[PDB]
């Protein structure tokens, strides 16, 4: 209860557990730190741990909402990024089998704000609300739990919408044919290089990218052992 | 009553 | 065969005995040889002065009844010196260490001067030889207290061979002459001299009980009696002759014994009558010749190996009861005659001894079979049979050994009743000495002729028969016989034919102007059950007819019926085991679901023809490629789903029914996976598109399909045929493989890994998963029960929550190894016989070290070869040198289908693993500690559900059972197809994502089924979890924790039980109850 920033660094941030019958004051816990990257889409972001089920950014929508209306701080949060919660997304296979239309830890995401004066704001608000478990844990704020995409969710069984599928289909494939027709001329368009070397490319190839991949992916008969002066004299050696 | 097995997890009851 | 030579050796060097015990024995003995030369002679006395005599004596002859009364006793009774002289293994030191003890047999030959030509006749020689028996026991203890060795010696009769003509005394040391630590039976056989009695008076054609009917039991028992040292010095000249006989016999005597096979009597009931002396006799008989031509079949330059191979060939093939018999000379090459007796026979002609008399006629087919079928082991070069030959004991339980077993409470039972005493008559006394030999032998015919066909081979046991009686008794006392029949209760144990064991009609003789004898004995036993019918084809039999039911098969109605009319009207007749089993199993919310048999398949019938007629619809229709095939891969399919299809229950997990659509090949489909799968889609939303127009009694609706990690555009179209059935299509292409293929290669090294498991799953489900409907599929048929038992096993792990784990194949694999490996039992005939068998299996199976391969193939090619079989074995090393303690890899299931081995057995988490032999264990043990019972099933079928850390309990808003067609209920599907997730339970979908999320930390599992596991509404399941060591205990604070937890110090926390609780509850919604931790 005492405790509020991990020694890593990783400050303590408690939330407090709904009231179900079947459970009958629990809390969970984040572990969170600022994120610092180099990269453009990574930069601005918050570091976040040990997230509940299915946390999406309409739950971080919220509990920033609740923190700037208690602290009076102005944090809009922009997304969440690397939200795999079952792991799903961790290997793209679309990237694997081509490049066409896809140019590309656990139980942790990337949560990432608007500007610089937003996240600075926030975690100076995490600091001060990590502070009152120690004080007043009964101020602690409520994770819901529900939003609509858990209602999502949590209806498995639902049967897809006929109409929003052939249009996803339409579109997809109306994208492919356009990347495999540009990927076909690319290759057989006589490609020579800047000092006039022609590439060959052999009939029915599609795609530059596989070519590259055939490369990766990939006399003795005609001698003679009696034929020369010293070969017979050698045979001869031997053969005494 | 009902058949209880003590859980082993070093695969020992092998 | 140097492996099999050498796996002799380590066998007899393993049970050889101590010579230790030899010479602690051989002191004892040949010092009891001289107690014996002190006892003094006696005088001609009657049967009135021995009474006397014996009348204030400890001491009571152990009288053969009829006792003999003093009007026809007037012969006298004398005691003399006998020749005392050591018969048995140990006279041929062809014996043995057994834990549970061995015997050592003396006989004591009556000198000649007591016996008159004609005591061969009403028990005569049975008489005079009791009292002598009793003499040499009254001297024999006096003598044993005056040396002081009575101490710890224990005197007793008992019955030679459980012969009940033949009470011997029977010596043991109980904890310098002490041996009790070698475990050996001094055994006194008081026997005849050679050529007494005239042997050809002796035959078994021939009477010598006056009333004639002969007397074959009494005349082997006199004539055996006086041929003891005869064989004796017949098996020594073999002995000499061939090296390998000792090495022969003891090779016999485990096989034997691990079939519960003995020497002992079977008239009586007990299994038995080919002993060692049977098993060596046989030798000595082949290997002085034993063909039709005489010709010699063993040589004596056999080894052992040969020897024991030409005797189990010998037997198996030649029949020695009905047709042929084979005659040898102990004193002349033996030769097999055609002709047969009808009972098991070895006649020898030099001592007019037939030494199979004790075999029964329905035993000996039960020899017949097991030697053939070690034949066909013996033969086999693919596999190891050693440790099923030799090291394997069936003899433990009845009900693995036998399909069905019955237990018949006799009435009246301190005597039988008076009309049952009636039955037995002075003719049958005569035939049968005692009642118990004629008891069980009414029993056979009428259990025998009124099964015929149905079953093949039968067995009665008197349960609770005793065969050592004190010094102070004269015959063997039960608490439930009074002295009068020596047994508690009969139990009879059936072999059913699968075939036939289920007819609905019991064919009979055909019609004819004079009712044939045939037909009299047909229409006399079953009675008012008798009666006469006509057919289609025309045929006019008499034929009686009987009534399926689902809880009990026919065999129990004509035992019941078969015996109360012919044995006695009250006898009770009872076997409650099967009929749990048979509850056990889900009943089906079907027209005249209570009457239809376990093994019709009616249901399942019902449902490919729905498939057959949307198999025609599919097919005509056109589409931009022609469909090359459309293969159904389900477990209706396949005849394994748990609860049988019922139309419209789509609340049944097994209701949508895969299938795989294959087109023609083409070069246009997508070089990318998800443009592929969508390109896919597209075809499949055609055939829902004009389907719907053309058909439109159809209804149809899409999926989406996750099982395949990381392909998330699988897209499924389920079908709800108008009969009532739900079919789920899936399409395949060529393509699909490579690309699978290319994502392996092109991962880097330690994804690698991970992709080969994506690609494992495809297989399973789209290149395997049709070749195992199509082999179990045609495999089923023959193996009748086969898709019960599996049923049944399925519902055994779905009541221990192991299904979510287990995969349905691997379920299906482990239960059909009785079936197609029954070796060294038969094949499972019964529900209850194979579903032991199964846990009997699992509890044996050493899957770290040992890996299970079976031969998907018919009853004897697709067998696997020698080079198919070492292949896969070199497969198991290579897996287990990188894998030795198993935690990656536990059960090693592979066959044709499957030649790696690990396609349905990867992914089960460790834990679980162990669960299903642990659990099998003690299903085992309880069995042995507890006989088959009531109880005992129950216990076996109910979860105990407290050694999970935490259990969380859960109701669906609706019971789920009369929609899953389980009959302790839906007639069409709903307008709106949104409606079908209102009736179905979501706790296995809950149960699968919560364990990926919290598969470093946590185990959850849950009841698939919860319309049959889950009460008697059916919306009752359980979630129940497991925290592995690492995160149970605290833990230093890293990234790479993954895991929910508390801190506890600024370096230190520890698992967040509580929330993971309320992350369950708000996962589960109003679905959760309660909360055990």
């Amino acid at each position: 209860e005492d405790i509020s920033a991990m020694k890593n660094g990783f400050i303590v941030v408690p939330f407090k557990l709904p009231d179900h019958k079947a459970l009958p004051a629990s809390l969970h816990f984040m572990f969170a730190k600022r994120h610092q990257s180099s990269n453009s889409n990574e930069s601005d972001c918050l570091f976040l741990v040990n997230l509940p089920l299915l946390s999406n950014i309409e739950h971080m929508k919220k509990f920033v909402g609740q923190l700037c209306g208690k602290y009076d701080t102005v944090s809009h949060v922009e997304e969440l990024l690397y939200n795999d919660e079952f792991g799903l997304h961790e290997v793209d296979l679309s990237a694997l089998t081509s490049d066409l239309m896809s140019s590309t830890p656990r139980n942790t995401a990337l949560l990432k704000f608007v500007d610089a004066a937003s996240i600075n704001n926030c975690w100076n608000a995490l600091k001060k609300y990590s502070n009152l478990h120690a004080k007043h844990p009964n101020e602690l704020f409520e994770w819901t739990y529900t939003t609509p995409s858990f209602t999502t969710f949590v209806n498995f069984y639902k049967p897809l919408d006929i109409d929003y599928l052939k249009e996803d289909i339409h579109t997809h494939m109306a994208i492919f044919e356009q990347r495999e027709a540009q990927a076909q001329e690319d290759v057989q368009s006589s490609i020579v290089d800047e000092d006039g070397f022609t590439l060959v490319v052999g009939k029915n190839t599609k795609s530059l990218n596989s070519i590259r991949k055939k490369i990766l992916n990939k006399i003795d008969k005609k001698a003679k052992k009696d034929f020369y002066r010293f070969q017979v004299r050698e045979r001869k050696k031997q053969e005494i | 009553l009902s058949l209880s097995a003590g859980f082993d997890w070093t695969a020992s009851i092998l | 065969s140097n492996i099999f030579k050498l796996q002799i050796d380590e066998l007899l060097e393993q049970v050889k005995l101590k010579q230790k015990h030899v010479l602690k024995v051989e002191k004892f003995l040949h010092k009891l040889y001289d107690i014996l030369q002190e006892i003094p002679d006696w005088e001609e006395k009657s049967l009135a002065e021995v009474d006397s005599f014996f009348k204030n004596k400890i001491v009571s002859v152990p009288f053969v009844d009829p006792k003999p009364i003093p009007q026809n006793t007037n012969y006298k009774f004398n005691y003399k010196k006998p020749d005392i002289s050591l018969i048995g293994s140990f006279a041929l030191k062809a014996g043995i260490y057994q834990p549970n003890g061995s015997s050592i047999d003396t006989l004591l030959t009556m000198p000649k001067e007591l016996f008159e030509k004609k005591d061969f006749l009403n028990f005569r020689c049975l008489h005079k030889r009791s009292v002598y028996l009793a003499y040499l026991t009254h001297h024999l203890l006096i003598l044993l207290k005056k040396d002081k060795l009575d101490s710890f010696l224990q005197l007793e009769y008992s019955y030679f061979d459980n012969d009940p003509l033949l009470p011997i005394l029977r010596i043991s040391c109980s904890k310098d002459y002490n041996f009790y630590k070698t475990r050996f039976s001094i055994n006194l056989l008081i026997g005849f001299p050679y050529k007494v009695f005239e042997p050809k008076k002796l035959l078994p054609n021939r009477n010598c009980i006056r009333i004639l009917p002969a007397t074959p039991l009494y005349n082997f028992s006199v004539l055996s009696s006086s041929t003891h040292e005869n064989y004796l010095k017949y098996l020594y000249k073999t002995k000499k002759q061939t090296e390998s006989f000792v090495e022969a016999t003891v090779l016999g005597r485990l096989w034997l014994q691990q079939r519960g096979f003995s020497s002992n009597m079977s008239h009586s009931g007990s299994l038995g009558g080919f002993g060692t002396f049977e098993f060596t006799i046989l030798m000595a008989a082949l290997l002085n010749g034993g063909g039709i031509n005489s010709n010699k079949i063993l040589l004596h330059g056999f080894s052992s190996y040969q020897l024991f191979k030409g005797v189990i060939k010998y037997l198996a093939t030649m029949d020695l009861c009905h047709d042929g018999h084979l005659q040898f000379h102990s004193n002349p090459a033996s030769k097999y005659i055609d002709e047969g007796f009808q009972t098991p026979t070895l006649f020898d002609k030099s001592t007019k001894v037939n030494i199979l008399t004790k075999m029964t006629v329905s035993s000996y087919q039960i020899l017949k079979e097991y030697a053939g079928e070690t034949l066909r082991m013996l033969n086999n070069v693919v596999q190891d049979q050693f440790s099923n030959i030799f090291l394997t004991n069936i003899s433990r339980f009845d009900n693995l050994k036998y399909d069905l077993c019955y237990d018949v409470q006799l009435p009246l039972g301190n005597n039988l009743e008076t009309s049952l005493a009636a039955t037995f008559g002075s003719m049958e006394r005569v035939k049968f000495i005692t009642l118990e030999n004629f008891l069980a032998h009414k029993i056979t015919n009428v259990a025998r002729y009124a099964l015929g066909d149905r079953i093949k081979y039968i067995q009665i046991e008197m349960v609770g028969q005793k065969s050592d009686f004190p010094i102070t008794k004269r015959k063997v006392y039960s608490n439930t016989g009074g002295n009068h029949f020596n047994f508690d209760f009969v139990r009879v144990k059936l072999i059913v034919n699968p075939s036939e064991c289920d007819k609905l009609v019991t064919k009979g003789p055909a019609h004819s102007e004079t009712m044939s004898t045939e037909a009299a004995v047909f229409k006399n036993f079953w009675g008012i059950k008798s009666s006469l019918r006509r057919f289609k084809d025309g045929s006019i039999t008499h034929c009686c007819v009987w009534s399926t039911s689902s809880s009990e098969p026919i065999i129990s109605s004509i035992v019941n019926f078969a015996l109360q009319k012919h044995v006695s009207k009250k006898a009770q007749i009872s076997n409650e085991t099967i009929k749990k089993f048979h509850n056990f199993l889900p009943l089906p919310n079907l027209p005249s679901s209570a009457k239809t048999s376990v093994l019709n398949l009616s249901s399942f019938f019902n449902l490919k023809k729905s498939f057959d007629d949307l198999y025609k619809i599919i097919f005509q229709m056109k589409l931009p490629l022609s469909v090359k095939s459309i293969l159904p891969v389900g477990s209706a399919f396949r005849y394994t789903s748990l609860c049988q299809p019922v139309p419209f229950a789509y609340s049944d997990p097994d209701f949508f029914q895969d299938v795989i659509l294959e087109f023609e090949t083409s070069p246009k489909w997508p070089d990318e996976i998800t443009s592929l799968e969508k390109a896919k889609t597209a075809f499949l939303l055609k055939i829902q598109e004009e389907l719907s127009a053309n058909s439109s009694t159809y209804r149809s609706f899409f999926s989406r399909d996750e099982s395949i990690p990381y392909n998330l555009e699988i897209v499924t179209l389920n079908i709800l045929t108008p009969e009532g059935y739900g079919f789920k299509f899936r399409v395949l292409t060529e393509r699909d493989e490579i690309l699978y293929l290319r994502a392996i290669a092109n991962a880097r090294n330690e994804l690698k890994p991970e992709l080969e498991a994506t690609f494992l799953k495809f297989t399973a489900k789209y290149l395997a998963s049709v070749r195992h409907t199509r082999t179990l599929e045609n495999i089923s048929h023959s193996y009748q029960f086969y898709s019960p038992v599996v049923r049944l096993f399925k519902r055994w792990l779905d009541t221990h929550l192991l299904l979510g784990h287990i995969t349905d194949e691997l379920a299906e694999l482990i239960a059909i190894k009785p079936f197609v490996d029954p070796a060294p039992y038969f094949i499972p005939g019964s529900l209850e016989n194979g579903f032991l068998k199964v846990l009997k299996f699992i509890s044996q199976w050493n899957w770290k070290d040992d890996p299970l391969i079976l031969d998907l193939v018919k009853p004897e090619s697709e067998r696997l070869t020698l080079a198919q079989y070492k292949g896969i074995q070199m497969n198991f090393t290579n897996l287990r040198n990188s894998d030795p303690n198993g935690t990656h890899l536990q059960f090693f299931v592979a066959s044709k289908n499957d030649p790696s081995g690990i396609l349905y057995s990867s992914g089960i988490p460790l834990p679980i693993a162990t669960r299903l032999t642990a659990l099998a264990k003690v299903a085992v043990n309880l069995l042995q500690t507890h006989g088959l019972n009531q109880q005992t099933i129950n216990l076996l079928f109910t979860p105990g559900l407290k050694d999970y850390d935490f259990v969380v309990d859960l109701r669906t808003p609706i019971g789920l059972k009369s929609s899953c067609g389980i009959l302790s209920a839906p007639s069409n599907f709903p307008e709106n197809l949104n409606d079908l997730s209102e009736k179905m339970d979501p706790t296995y979908q809950l149960v699968k994502y919560l364990n990926l999320k919290y598969k470093n930390s946590l185990i959850l599992s849950s009841r698939k089924y919860i319309g049959v596991n889950g009460g008697e509404k059916g919306d009752k399941n359980v979630i129940t979890g497991l925290i592995k060591p690492l995160f149970k205990g605290a833990h230093k604070f890293r990234v790479n924790l993954d895991c929910n937890v508390k801190p506890v110090d600024d370096e230190n926390v520890i698992l967040n039980k509580e929330a993971i609780f309320h992350e369950i509850a708000a996962f589960g919604n109003d679905m959760v109850i309660n909360f055990e931790t």
